[PDB]
């Protein structure tokens, strides 16, 4: 119960990242609740001001929360945000960790569009995975938001949109779950990455896991080596086997994109509207945890 | 798993 800004009050954690801690708050002037993220300003590494900046700069897409304020009061640097609503993971484990083919093509539909987004911003968001897409609520509870710009990186200068270089024999960034092939190899990430893993995203909501969850290792750098295996070993055909052949046309477009190639994100949305369309399924935003009774 | 769902890097 600590006073931020002039009108935010502090209430208990609802979430922790990689650094700091995002809080319930209200924003006593205009009667609404908001997430307010605290980030101890002693850390020798400060992160948060950059995080802002970033959600700053994304401001005004559809799907991406709103910054209400950015400050520094008392020990902490201070980030308050729309408040949004559970994860794609939450809403999968309180769905029995089943989605309907409806329900994985209306978030895919959202979720292609967020990351085409972040992209005309010159941003790649290299951490796709469901921990962080949050529905809204209230008015905004049809929409997936994404969060946690944490890894998020230039992929091409914002003036002359010149791509960064291709670079190899990187350590992987991201979550190896869901990381592209390209990643696990160290191949610098650029937009057709994050597309790949949200193809990954779209298969683990399929399947309610993915065939490299699991694998033994003494170390996590060997864990990540044994899922690069996993993933480079089992075809797209076969990770997709008894699932629309889209989910396969997907992954496959994903994987022939050139590093510097930028995505055709419509074909993408069509090929997934055009299998919504052939099962008769109405973009109407029920999903399967609106029918939870 | 943390190791395989934990993200790394900055
Ligand atoms: N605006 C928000 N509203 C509700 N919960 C949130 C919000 N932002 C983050 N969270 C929760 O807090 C966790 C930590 O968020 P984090 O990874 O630091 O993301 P960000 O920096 O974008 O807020 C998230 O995984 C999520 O569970
Ligand atoms: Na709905």
């Amino acid at each position: 119960e600590l006073r931020v800004g002039n009108r935010y009050r502090l209430g208990r954690k609802i979430g922790s990242g990689s650094f700091g801690d995002i809080y319930l708050g209200t924003d006593i002037a205009a009667g609404e609740e908001v997430a307010i993220k605290l980030e101890c300003v002693k850390t020798k590494h400060p992160q948060l001001h950059i995080e802002s900046k970033i959600y700053k700069m994304m401001q005004g897409g559809v799907g991406i929360p709103t910054i209400r304020w950015c400050g520094a009061e008392g020990d902490y640097n201070v980030m308050v945000m729309e408040l949004l609503g559970p994860s794609l993971e939450d809403l999968f484990n309180f769905c029995s960790r089943k989605f309907s083919l409806k329900t994985v093509l209306l978030l895919a539909d959202q979720m292609i569009s967020r990351i085409e987004y972040i992209h005309s911003k010159n941003f790649i968001h290299r951490d796709v995975k469901p921990d962080n897409f949050l529905m809204g609520l209230g008015k905004k509870g049809n929409l997936v938001y994404i969060i946690d710009f944490g890894l998020a990186k230039k992929y091409r200068d914002a003036r002359t949109h010149q791509h960064i270089p291709y670079r190899e024999n990187k350590n992987l960034t991201g979550t190896a779950r869901y990381a592209s092939i390209n990643t696990h190899l160290g191949i610098e990430q650029s937009r057709r990455d994050d597309l790949e893993s949200l193809g990954y995203v779209l298969m683990y909501f399929n399947l309610g896991s993915l065939p490299w969850q699991g694998l033994k290792a003494a170390t996590k750098r060997q864990k990540y080596e044994r899922i690069s295996e996993k993933k480079m070993s089992t075809p797209i055909e076969v990770l997709c086997k008894g699932y629309p052949s889209e989910f396969a046309t997907y992954l496959n477009f994903c994987r022939s994109l050139r590093f510097d190639d930028k995505p055709d994100y419509s074909y993408l949305r069509q090929l997934f509207r055009n299998l919504f369309h052939r099962q008769g399924f109405s973009y109407d935003y029920v999903f399967d945890w609106n029918m939870l009774k | 798993s943390s190791a395989s769902t934990v993200s790394v890097g900055s």
